């Protein structure tokens, strides 16, 4: 409190983690249930990322 | 149809005919060029007017 320092940690923290890379996509071969789940979000990656009307395409851009 | 006719030495048989139809297929395109620029501050975050 006694002073108030020059920077921000709070800033450089949303600025870094604006910059990590996009984690890897898992695909479990050994359980159902898993297996699924990941190949629910297959289909609603491959959806956002090839669908024009979305910016959602430009953002994995 | 068919005129049924009789001065006509065998009457003529009933027609039918098949006709196939093919789809032509036309593919469009359009390019649009994005700066890095606009790429990077869209990802950042603003804090200040």
């Amino acid at each position: 409190m006694k002073v108030q320092g020059s920077v921000d940690r709070r800033r450089l923290q949303r600025r870094i983690a604006g910059l990590l890379p996009p984690p890897a996509r898992r695909l479990n071969i050994s359980r159902g249930s898993e297996f699924t789940r990941d190949v629910r979000g297959l289909v609603e990656e491959h959806a956002q990322a090839s669908s024009l009307s979305a910016a959602a395409v430009w953002r994995a851009g | 149809p068919t005129i049924a006719h009789g001065d006509g030495r065998r009457p003529s048989k009933q027609r039918t005919f098949i006709v196939v139809k093919n789809c032509h297929k036309h593919h469009i395109s359009t390019e649009m060029e994005l700066s890095m620029l606009d790429l990077e501050i869209l990802h950042s975050i603003p804090e200040t007017p």
